[PDB]
């Protein structure tokens, strides 16, 4: 039951339209939407039967045929990045929820000030040090994992300096092996031309 | 017009464990299903010949629904005790009746739903199907709980769609007999009470549906309509008559299965 | 508690014919609560194989049941219904009258 | 909101854990759900008041749940097996149509507790090049060598927690993915303005709350008992 | 079919 696209990219500030199909649906089955942010408790958003509905979190659009649904998030933010589950529940005395795969919604931030660069950062203590920081690239850039087993590269995560009206992407690489420079650290990703490399 | 009605009864059995629970289903005046948690097979089962063909799919859903209802009614019985302040020792009853009716046009006409505690009216779904009304003062907490949780929505969904949908399915499956009108076989009997008085009795036998009017043309006894056992009904009317002239009294039988209303006479 | 005493009717399915197979019915109705003992008697003895309909109720919430068994009427044989209920101070026996 | 205890739990194969849930008081219905690592969230049980209304998701006999006075619920795994590792979510409802979830209990059943390790935490100071190029200073925190992955990372400036400018990986990385029970690493970024970093009066601490063994568990090994603990690394602001 | 949901009174 119920199909959703496994992933969805979305720009912040604009509206997000998440589709859901349930063509087997019968007249006493209700369309619910929950979401889960990271690994914290799933969160009720909205539910409906046949006509559209709106609350302060979201809106729901159900077709006249009832065979499909749309969750509309009015003005998407980074907080709205979550897995979104569309669950059909037949009238029952338990109302048990069957969580499908859901849509993994990534709200991509703006990136007004691209300034892609790879910096070296040293430990506050001794010896180790050697961490490479790939920062300030647009949400076009994809940071791949390393082919080398002994080089660690993180996924890209987003930085929200709220009081600055500033957001930025970053990925961290480290390895502690000998011949590991910040110049070759991200060789497995397509990094933009003119990515700043400090001497 | 056609109707799909269910009657659910829960009866607490403090001595035992779980309360006795029985659900019966009716298309018009014809029973077609039952659940009884005390029966050898405690599952929803066919009660008319035209329901034998339905597969594991349908009976499983209906057993889950019946057992779930039973399990909620058990909770309710406990809670209802707490609303009235009654002992744990006594046995009490929760009843629930729901039904939908189609008009001549065979589309939704009306839906109803109500609860009774100890045979007394407890809580009724409103005619607009959008809210519940307490009929007992003790039902005010349940009235507000039901209205706050938007329970009426689920029941409206049931009475206007699911009930209607299935009623049509049942009416097709029971084609041969459900739409069949069986006229009554009628006669009049004589029984002298004395030398001055005697009884005249107008019989209506083997008819379907149960709806029937028997009038006499004030000492008029009229029994409650009764089942024959083969899905047909029986009913008699009786009038007390001075011994001698009984021909001034005539019986009048109005019933659906008859071409025209019928007059009975008594042939001595 | 609402306590209503059962109304009782004893009768046949089909017009009584001595020697032809028939069904003997005991219809109990208009009663509350649901608990009730019903028996069909032949010459004063409880008939063994007796079946009943599924417990149901009317608009006024009062319950009704039908009790039935296969029988073959005779001139000399007598049949009755025997009903016990909380509202009764003794079991109420009602004989079958082929004119009712 | 719905409450759950404990938030984390690591126990040996064979041991007992009681998981507790405190529903929004007044809610007739309480639900237990779980996610077995690798699968979707799945129904376990539904209580209407103190009664079990639906039990269809209950794994087997090793799982037992009660709700004595129709208030808080308790879910007991005895004995615990590896496949029971995952997150267990409690939920409560008034209408059965809207379910409110607690934060969940994260459960890890391990075959041998010798494998548990506290994190080591390092703070990496901002690049001189980033300061001159962007007028901003990014500190990276690195929490390495922890098992299992029960960590919470937060940043602390001048004895107060900070939220703005922070980015912590959703998932940790396996250090030795080719080995069983591989330890993990997790990174975090705090980005401040250059002149805020260049003030020597400013103190920056990366804090990692590790969830490990309690004081009840046996420890016969050489190394310090890998108990639930906070490990930190810090750095002071720098004009140069 | 019978009503798939009842009231928790």
């Amino acid at each position: 039951k119920t199909t959703q696209p496994p992933s969805m990219d979305c720009a912040e500030g604009r509206a997000a339209n998440l589709p859901c199909n349930h063509s087997t649906i019968s007249g006493n089955e209700y369309v619910y939407w929950y979401r889960q942010i990271h690994s914290q408790g799933p969160q009720y958003i909205i539910h409906g039967l046949k006509n559209n509905e709106t609350n302060e979190m979201a809106s729901l659009i159900i077709t006249e045929d009832r065979k499909s649904s749309t969750l509309i998030l009015p003005h998407a933010t980074l907080r709205d990045t979550a897995v979104y589950y569309c669950i059909v529940v037949r009238s029952s005395n338990t109302g048990k929820l069957i969580f499908g795969q859901g849509t993994t919604l990534q709200v991509k931030p703006d990136i007004q000030n691209p300034d892609p660069a790879v910096y070296q950062l040293r430990d506050s203590k001794s010896s180790d040090k050697s961490v490479c920081l790939f920062t300030d690239f647009d949400s076009q850039t994809n940071v791949s994992q390393s082919k080398d087993s002994d080089v660690y590269i993180t996924d890209k995560c987003v930085l929200d300096m709220r009081s600055m009206d500033f957001k930025s992407n970053s990925a961290v690489a480290w390895s502690n092996k000998s011949d590991f420079a910040c110049a070759n650290a991200f060789n497995n990703s397509i990094i933009p031309e003119d990515t700043f490399f400090p001497s | 017009s056609h109707s799909l009605k269910y009657f659910h009864t829960s009866v607490s059995r403090p001595g035992r464990g779980e309360p006795r629970f029985i659900s019966v289903g009716y298309v018009d005046d014809t029973q077609f299903v039952r659940f009884d948690n005390d029966a050898a097979s405690p599952r929803m089962v066919p009660r008319a010949p035209w329901m034998e063909q339905e597969g594991s799919e349908y009976w499983d859903r209906e057993t889950r629904s019946a057992r779930d209802t039973a399990q909620i009614f058990r909770v309710n019985l406990r809670t209802l005790r707490g609303y009235y302040n009654q002992s744990e020792a006594g046995s009490h009853t929760l009843q629930w009746m729901h039904g939908c009716e189609l008009g001549p046009d065979r589309r939704f006409l009306r839906g109803y739903e109500q609860f009774a505690y100890d045979g007394k009216d407890y809580l009724t779904l409103n005619e607009d199907l959008r809210s519940w009304t307490a009929v007992d003062t003790a039902a005010q907490i349940s009235e507000q709980k039901s209205n706050d949780a938007s329970e009426a929505e689920h029941q409206r969904a049931y009475l206007e769609d699911t009930c209607v949908e299935w009623l049509h399915k049942y009416l097709e499956k029971g084609k041969e007999t459900l739409l069949h009108l069986e006229p009554p076989k009628t006669h009049v009997t004589h029984h002298p009470i004395s030398d001055h008085e005697a009884t005249l009795r107008c019989w209506a036998l083997g008819f379907y549906p149960a709806e029937i009017t028997l009038t006499w043309q004030q000492d008029t006894e009229l029994v409650e309509t009764r089942p024959a056992g083969d899905g047909t009904f029986q009913k008699w009317a009786a009038v007390v008559v001075p011994s001698g002239e009984e021909q001034r009294y005539t019986c009048h039988v109005q019933h659906e299965g008859l071409p025209e209303p019928v007059t009975l006479r008594w042939k001595p | 508690m609402i306590q209503r005493t059962p109304k009782i009717q004893v009768y046949s399915r089909h017009p009584a014919e001595n020697g032809k197979s028939n069904f003997l019915n005991c219809y109990v109705s208009g009663f509350h609560p649901s608990d009730i003992e019903v028996d069909l008697l032949k010459n004063g003895e409880r008939i063994e194989k007796v079946e009943h309909s599924d417990l149901s109720f009317s608009k006024d919430w009062s319950f009704y049941l039908l009790y039935y068994t296969e029988f073959t009427p005779t001139e000399k044989d007598e049949y009755a219904c025997r009903v016990n209920h909380v509202t009764l101070s003794q079991p109420k026996i009602v004989k079958w009258d082929r004119d009712m | 909101g719905v409450t759950q205890f404990p938030s984390h739990s690591v126990i040996e194969k064979g041991q007992t854990v009681t998981l507790r849930c405190d529903p929004i008081s007044g809610h007739d219905n309480l639900y237990w759900y779980r996610r077995v690592m690798g699968k979707e969230i799945k129904f376990l049980l539904h209580f209407v008041k103190e009664s079990k209304q639906d039990e269809s998701g209950m794994p087997n006999n090793r799982f037992l749940a009660e709700r004595t006075g129709g208030t808080y619920s308790t879910l007991k795994v005895q004995p615990a097996e590896l496949e029971d590792s995952g997150v267990y979510f409690c939920a409560s409802s008034q209408d059965r149509d809207t379910q409110y979830f607690g934060p969940g209990t994260r459960l890890t059943v391990l075959e041998d507790l010798k494998n548990v390790f506290p994190p080591e935490v390092a703070v990496f100071e901002p690049s001189e090049a980033e300061i001159s190029h962007t007028q901003k200073a990014t500190l990276v925190c690195l929490a390495t060598g922890f098992y299992p992955d029960h960590v919470e990372l937060s940043w602390w400036v001048n004895g107060k927690e900070v939220h703005s400018g922070v980015c912590t990986d959703p998932q940790p990385l396996k250090e030795q993915p080719a080995l069983n029970d591989s330890r993990y690493a997790l990174s975090s970024r705090l980005r401040v303005s250059a002149t805020f970093w260049q003030n020597p009066r400013n103190h920056f601490r990366c804090q990692v709350q590790f969830y490990g063994l309690s004081e009840n568990d046996e420890w016969t090994q050489d190394r310090a008992k890998p108990v639930t603990q906070i490990v930190s690394a810090e750095a002071w602001g720098r004009a140069d | 079919v019978m009503a798939p949901r009842t009231l928790i009174l």
